[PDB]
Protein backbone atom coordinates (compact mmCIF):
# COMPACT_ATOMS: atom_id res chain seq x y z
CA UNK A 1 0.00 0.00 0.00
CA UNK A 2 2.31 2.80 1.50
CA UNK A 3 4.94 0.69 -0.96
CA UNK A 4 2.83 1.18 -3.90
CA UNK A 5 1.48 4.81 -2.98
CA UNK A 6 5.66 5.93 -3.11
CA UNK A 7 6.25 3.36 -6.10
CA UNK A 8 3.82 5.57 -8.15
CA UNK A 9 4.52 9.02 -6.86
CA UNK A 10 9.02 8.19 -7.59
CA UNK A 11 7.38 6.34 -11.39
CA UNK A 12 5.39 9.62 -11.59
CA UNK A 13 8.24 12.33 -10.38
CA UNK A 14 10.53 9.86 -13.06
CA UNK A 15 8.55 10.17 -15.65
CA UNK B 1 -1.34 -5.20 29.42
CA UNK B 2 1.61 -5.33 25.94
CA UNK B 3 2.51 -1.81 26.74
CA UNK B 4 -0.78 -0.35 24.47
CA UNK B 5 1.84 1.40 22.68
CA UNK B 6 5.02 0.95 20.55
CA UNK B 7 8.04 3.74 19.69
CA UNK B 8 8.75 4.51 16.84
CA UNK B 9 11.49 7.03 16.73
CA UNK B 10 13.39 9.19 13.86
CA UNK B 11 16.63 10.95 14.37
CA UNK B 12 18.07 12.57 17.68
CA UNK B 13 15.14 10.65 19.43
CA UNK B 14 12.02 12.23 18.19
CA UNK B 15 9.88 9.37 19.26
CA UNK B 16 6.22 8.80 17.82
CA UNK B 17 4.17 6.63 20.24
CA UNK B 18 1.67 4.17 17.95
CA UNK B 19 -0.51 2.50 19.49
CA UNK B 20 -0.64 -1.08 19.78
CA UNK B 21 -3.81 -1.23 17.78
CA UNK B 22 -2.22 -0.09 15.43
CA UNK B 23 1.54 -1.30 15.96
CA UNK B 24 0.18 -4.58 15.04
CA UNK B 25 -0.67 -4.04 11.75
CA UNK B 26 3.46 -3.92 11.37
CA UNK B 27 4.31 -7.40 11.78
CA UNK B 28 7.53 -6.07 11.56
CA UNK B 29 6.69 -4.56 15.21
CA UNK B 30 5.28 -7.66 15.77
CA UNK B 31 8.42 -9.61 15.31
CA UNK B 32 10.88 -6.82 16.69
CA UNK B 33 9.01 -6.58 20.36
CA UNK B 34 9.11 -10.50 20.45
CA UNK B 35 12.76 -11.16 18.63
CA UNK B 36 15.43 -8.46 19.68
CA UNK B 37 13.06 -8.06 22.80
CA UNK B 38 15.95 -7.34 24.93
CA UNK B 39 16.30 -4.37 22.76
CA UNK B 40 13.76 -3.60 20.55
CA UNK B 41 10.85 -3.74 23.28
CA UNK B 42 7.79 -1.87 21.45
CA UNK B 43 10.79 0.70 20.12
CA UNK B 44 12.13 1.20 16.70
CA UNK B 45 14.92 3.96 16.45
CA UNK B 46 15.55 4.59 12.61
CA UNK B 47 17.49 7.63 14.73
CA UNK B 48 18.72 8.97 11.19
CA UNK B 49 15.67 8.93 9.42
CA UNK B 50 13.71 12.56 10.00
CA UNK B 51 10.46 12.70 12.39
CA UNK B 52 8.61 15.18 9.56
CA UNK B 53 9.07 11.27 7.07
CA UNK B 54 8.77 9.42 10.32
CA UNK B 55 5.63 11.04 10.79
CA UNK B 56 4.05 10.28 7.32
CA UNK B 57 5.06 6.31 7.53
CA UNK B 58 3.50 6.14 10.98
CA UNK B 59 0.30 8.25 9.77
CA UNK B 60 0.14 5.40 7.23
CA UNK B 61 -0.14 2.79 9.60
CA UNK B 62 -2.80 5.20 12.02
CA UNK B 63 -5.44 5.60 8.34
CA UNK B 64 -5.05 2.25 7.85
CA UNK B 65 -6.25 1.57 10.97
CA UNK B 66 -9.04 4.09 10.65
CA UNK B 67 -9.75 2.26 7.77
CA UNK B 68 -10.06 -0.87 9.10
CA UNK B 69 -12.11 0.67 11.77
CA UNK B 70 -14.28 2.19 9.21
CA UNK B 71 -14.37 -1.24 7.51
CA UNK B 72 -16.54 -0.09 4.60
CA UNK B 73 -13.50 1.94 2.87
CA UNK B 74 -14.46 4.88 3.25
CA UNK B 75 -16.06 7.44 6.20
CA UNK B 76 -14.07 10.63 5.81
CA UNK B 77 -11.26 8.65 4.61
CA UNK B 78 -8.79 11.56 3.06
CA UNK B 79 -6.58 11.23 -0.09
CA UNK B 80 -2.96 9.89 1.41
CA UNK B 81 -1.21 12.21 -0.35
CA UNK B 82 2.71 11.65 -0.52
CA UNK B 83 5.01 14.82 -1.83
CA UNK B 84 8.07 13.81 -3.67
CA UNK B 85 10.07 14.86 -1.71
CA UNK B 86 8.52 12.86 1.07
CA UNK B 87 8.65 9.54 -1.50
CA UNK B 88 12.64 9.78 -1.20
CA UNK B 89 13.17 9.01 2.46
CA UNK B 90 9.75 7.57 3.29
CA UNK B 91 10.26 4.55 0.70
CA UNK B 92 13.01 3.56 3.47
CA UNK B 93 10.86 3.83 6.42
CA UNK B 94 8.06 2.50 4.35
CA UNK B 95 10.54 -0.80 3.92
CA UNK B 96 11.12 -0.71 7.45
CA UNK B 97 7.95 -0.45 8.79
CA UNK B 98 6.71 -3.29 6.24
CA UNK B 99 2.41 -3.79 6.46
Amino acid sequence: TLKERCLQVVRSLVK
Amino acid sequence: MSQDFVTLVSKDDKEYEISRSAAMISPTLKAMIEGPFRESKGRIELKQFDSHILEKAVEYLNYNLKYSGVSEDDDEIPEFEIPTEMSLELLLAADYLSI
